[PDB]
């Protein structure tokens, strides 16, 4: 009975800790996956705006190189 | 969030912009020198949105006055509230655009754009918390149409997470009979669908028709059109400008009005051009739309309604519910609670009770279809292309702009035809 | 000890906190500057009101509470208003830019910039405590901060405080008061991401509080001030057990033993009475029998559902004022015969009773009449799943077309998080269905 008394309280700690662990990790997974996703969105937005500039350089050369 | 940075490009943008600044200065208790002569604390409480606080309690617009033609600088400065503007915020070019979008966007306007951006960067940096930008311009001209949609694009590179509003003035034969405005609008619309968060389609054909039919004027000036455009621009900013129990910023409006990121072209409305049930029926009536479309030819994805004046808020709640009940077919079933309503105590000057309407309706395709018809009339026989291909553009870019605007129409149709089950 | 730290998140929370803390001060005879004349132990004490108020050496009674909002307008009114002296400046926390009705901005984008500061400020209150019991979290389901930042906070508190109890007072959205188009999305998103981390959650349907103010207080178009002053009386009835001495006072954790049969089934239906105007209450004394019978009239519920077309797993009656056991017992006996109260076959059908003697107060120039007795019923009914149903349908109508989902994806969320949340809600609806079924 004494070894069972310790087996219960050790288990109580184990699962309390496990809940903190898998909460702590699941939250880290989300905040990293999010930051990757948000920057992926803003990088593609800026890459489409940087592609517009290169097109406006082809238009400004087709005026110069058609005279 | 609080501060908006205003930009007026071209002639139309500067005139409708000037009217906007006269009207909201009047409502906030501001005179052409820039002193608070009012009475209510409500006038000042969210003054920071559109004004900077210079020394000696001076209130100065956060506006950036731009055009490739001078003289527009003079008419704005000679006009009623010309004094109040900040002198370095004027950024004016030399030779003008001559109704050429390719000049405004790619060649001539591309030179001036950097010194415009400097005034933006100077104003934006001094904001406590910059929320976004608003552009007043036309899609028919050269500067506002072309250089405006470049500034949109360029401001998006340095402020990609800020809101980008536009009051885009859509062209019409009935008001202005230049032959290549259908080309300029369609080229602008190709930029607006990609680079703005919400665009108020202010339409000249709607403005002419309202001036003729409702307001009884036999042949109307640009002054008569802009009495409306100013009252509309006064209405949709009312919630940003004053307190109420709603907070109101550009993000929350944009979030709630824009179900899909391309479909952000609002159909404004105003009433009267009086009792609450009349007001309510007037603002949803097709005659009061500042875009040339019938709401009964599509469905409302989202609507925002702003009432101004002392009135029973219990009566307004009952009435807006009434029109949704009775006209249930003209709102989409798959977006619940998709019509919102704010009330401001302080009415506009002149009227005791006004009502302002903002609707993202699928019936806007009717406007884009009209511009597509006038465009495709010219383009399919290659008419007037030398103006543009001279300045360096490909024919490919006219096809892609034609295609992207027809996609926008097709998408507004997709969601009009969408059902719940 | 047995201290209780209150966190108010976003406008709704903040504004309900103003109501709640104003009311608590009137109940304990605390002045707006924080002084308590009746408190003789200067600097500290082991009294029942000390569960919600710490004391300074100067004698200021300071709420054990934090106010957070991602924009300053709403908290700034606390900072300049009547009770500005009551709070230390560091209990009032703001950013500059809000979450814009976006769970994504409240949980991630704007939220991650202030989360550490908030937990640091909660921690400073926790270290004043000799025997912390847990947290009360006040927020809206609808708002970006109320949904997003709350969820973030709840997750982080589970890390820092382990299994230490966390109760919610959630404001369920309704179109009568302000609503946004995307509130169903925020509601499902926060309800999913908080469900593991909340021990008990009292939902408050704004429509229910709206209808009550219209019907019972004769208020034509109720304001937030009207709704919050009613809400705070219900909040006070639940927390009264923690704040007052009492022979026949049952503690709120003891009711929770009965109210929560499984961990996910932690959503009690609050029902309060009497809500009555000064005009109608004149020469009209409402007995224990009358107010107890009103608890089963569903027009007095904090959440719109029909308990009569569901099944009970728990019934608790929290009386305050001039009440004694005898009358309560008579009143319950009356109800058992005349009313539609079916329990599940696995629960015992008793009603658990508590009584505080400290009679219920009202805010001066309020709409509620001062009454000699009052009662808040907390029941665990399967009917409350109807609130999840109405909200889940609205979610489904928009999500079918992906309406507005780009605002969330833009700020870093995936489509997976929507379906994950919605399937959790589908499970929760099925759990509330399964518990009602009879055994074999
Ligand atoms: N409603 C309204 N429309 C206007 C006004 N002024 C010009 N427009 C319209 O604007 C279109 C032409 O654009 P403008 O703004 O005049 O030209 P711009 O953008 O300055 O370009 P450039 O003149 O080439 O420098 C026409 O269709 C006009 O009907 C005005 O005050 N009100
Ligand atoms: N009962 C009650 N409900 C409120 C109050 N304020 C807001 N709400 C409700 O809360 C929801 C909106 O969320 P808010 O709490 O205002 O927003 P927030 O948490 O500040 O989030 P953001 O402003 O988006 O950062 C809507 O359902 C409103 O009806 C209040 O004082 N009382
Ligand atoms: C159909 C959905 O439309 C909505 C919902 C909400 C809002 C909104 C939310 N807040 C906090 N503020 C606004 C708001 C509302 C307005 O008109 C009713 C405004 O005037 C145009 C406004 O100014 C930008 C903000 C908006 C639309
Ligand atoms: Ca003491
Ligand atoms: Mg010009
Ligand atoms: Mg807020």
């Amino acid at each position: 009975k004494r070894e069972h008394e310790r087996e219960v309280i050790q288990k109580a700690i184990e699962e309390n800790n496990n809940f903190i662990k898998m909460a702590k990790e699941k939250l880290a997974q989300k905040m990293e996956s999010n930051k990757e996703n948000r920057e992926a969105h803003l990088a593609a937005m800026l890459e489409r705006l940087q592609e517009k500039d290169k097109h406006a350089e082809e238009v400004r050369k087709n005026k110069e190189l058609k005279e | 969030m609080r501060e908006i940075v205003h930009i007026q490009a071209g002639q139309c943008g500067n005139q409708i912009g000037a009217k906007f600044w006269e009207v909201i200065s009047d409502e906030h208790g501001i005179d052409p020198t820039g002193s608070y002569h009012g009475d209510s604390d409500l006038q000042l409480e969210r003054i920071n949105v559109y004004y900077n606080e210079a020394t000696g309690n001076k209130y100065v617009p956060r506006a950036i006055l731009v055009d490739l033609e001078p003289g527009t600088m003079d008419s704005v400065r000679s006009g009623p509230f010309g004094q109040i503007f900040r002198p370095d915020n004027f950024v004016f070019g030399q030779s003008g655009a001559g109704n050429n979008w390719a000049k405004g966007h790619y060649t001539e306007g591309a030179e001036l754009v950097d010194s415009v951006l400097d005034v933006v960067r100077k104003e934006s940096e001094s904001c406590d918390c910059l929320q976004g930008f608003q552009l007043t311009h036309s899609l028919g001209g050269g500067t506002g149409s072309g250089m405006g949609t470049l500034l949109i694009s360029k401001i998006r590179e340095e402020y990609p997470d800020r809101i980008m509003n536009t009051f885009s003035v859509v062209p019409s034969p009935k008001v202005s009979d230049t032959v290549v405005e259908p080309y300029n609008a369609t080229l602008s619309v190709h930029q607006l669908v990609e680079n703005t968060d919400e665009t108020y389609c202010i339409d000249n054909e709607a403005l002419y028709d309202i001036c003729f039919r409702t307001l009884k004027l036999t042949t109307p000036t640009y002054g008569d059109l802009n009495h409306l455009v100013s009252a509309t621009m006064s209405g949709v900013t009312t919630c940003l400008r004053f307190p109420g129990q709603l907070n109101a910023d550009l993000r929350k409006l944009a979030v709630n009005m824009v179900p899909f990121p391309r479909l952000h072209f609002f159909m404004p409305g105003f009433a009267p051009l009086l009792t609450v049930p009349e007001l309510t029926q007037q603002m949803f009536d097709a005659k009061n739309m500042m875009a040339a479309c019938d709401p009964r030819h599509g469905r409302y994805l989202t609507v925002a309604a702003v009432f101004r004046g002392r009135m029973s808020m219990k009566e307004v709640d009952e009435q807006m519910l009434n029109v949704q009940n009775k006209n249930s077919s003209y709102f989409v079933e798959w977006i619940p609670n998709n019509v919102k309503t704010a009330v401001c105590d302080i009415p506009p000057r002149g009227l005791k009770m006004s009502a302002t309407f903002i609707g993202n309706s699928t019936a806007i395709q009717e406007l884009f279809k009209r511009i597509s018809e006038q465009f495709t009339a010219m383009f399919r026989r290659k008419a007037f292309l030398h103006w543009y291909t001279g300045e360096g553009m490909d024919e490919m870019e006219f096809t892609e702009a034609e295609s992207n605007m027809n996609d926008l129409v097709s998408e507004y149709q997709q969601y009009q035809d969408a059902t719940a089950d | 000890m047995r201290e209780c730290i209150s966190i108010h998140v976003g406008q709704a929370g903040v504004q309900i906190g103003n109501a709640c803390w104003e009311l608590y001060c009137l109940e304990h005879g605390i002045q707006p500057d924080g002084q308590m004349p009746s408190d003789k132990t200067i600097g500290g004490g082991d009294d029942s009101f000390n569960t919600f108020f710490s004391e300074t050496g100067a004698g200021k009674h300071v709420p054990r509470a934090v106010f957070v909002d991602l924009e300053p307008t709403v908290i700034d009114e606390v900072r300049t208003g009547t009770y500005r002296q009551l709070f230390h400046p560091e209990q009032l926390i703001t950013g500059k830019e809000d979450a814009a009705n976006n769970y994504a901005r409240g949980h991630y984008t704007i939220g991650k910039e202030i989360i550490d500061l908030v937990l640091d400020r909660i921690r400073k209150l926790a270290d004043q405590c000799t025997g912390l019991q847990g947290f009360l979290v006040f927020h809206s389901f609808g708002g970006g901060t109320g949904s997003g930042f709350t969820s973030l906070l709840m997750e982080r508190l589970s890390v820092d405080y382990g299994k230490k109890s966390k109760l919610e007072f959630s404001i369920y959205p309704a179109p009568q008061v302000s609503t946004a188009v995307v509130e169903p999305y925020n509601s499902i998103l926060t309800t999913h991401t908080t469900l593991e981390h909340s021990d008990c959650a009292f939902m408050v349907d704004n429509e229910a509080i709206y209808d009550i103010c219209r019907r019972n207080l004769d208020i034509e178009r109720p304001t937030y001030t009207n709704l919050n002053r009613l809400i705070s009386q219900i909040v006070s009835s639940i927390t009264a057990s923690l704040r007052f001495d009492g022979a026949l006072n049952v503690d709120l954790t003891e009711f929770q033993t009965n109210l929560v049969p499984y961990p996910r089934i932690h959503f009690p239906l609050a029902t309060y009475a009497p809500v009555i105007s000064a005009e109608k209450a004149y020469h009209e004394q409402l007995s224990v029998a009358e107010i107890t019978n009103a608890c089963f009239e569903p027009a007095n519920q904090m959440v719109k559902c029909d308990p009569r077309h569901g099944k009970y797993m728990a019934c608790c009656l929290l009386y305050r004022g001039d009440v004694v056991p005898k009358d309560v017992n008579a009143a319950i006996a009356t109800i058992k015969t005349k009313r539609s109260i079916q329990f599940v076959d696995w629960c015992p059908t008793g009603f658990k009773v508590g009584i505080n003697y400290q009679p219920p107060t009202v805010v001066p120039g309020g709409d509620l009449a001062k009454v000699q007795r009052a009662v808040c019923m907390l029941s665990n009914t399967t009917a409350i799943a109807e609130a999840w149903a109405r909200l889940d349908h609205k979610f489904d109508l928009m999500y079918a077309k992906r309406a507005f989902v780009h605002w969330y994806v833009g700020e870093g969320m995936e489509e997976g998080e929507f379906s994950e949340a919605r399937e959790d809600m589908a499970a929760l609806e099925k759990d509330y269905e399964e518990v009602g079924v009879d055994s074999v």
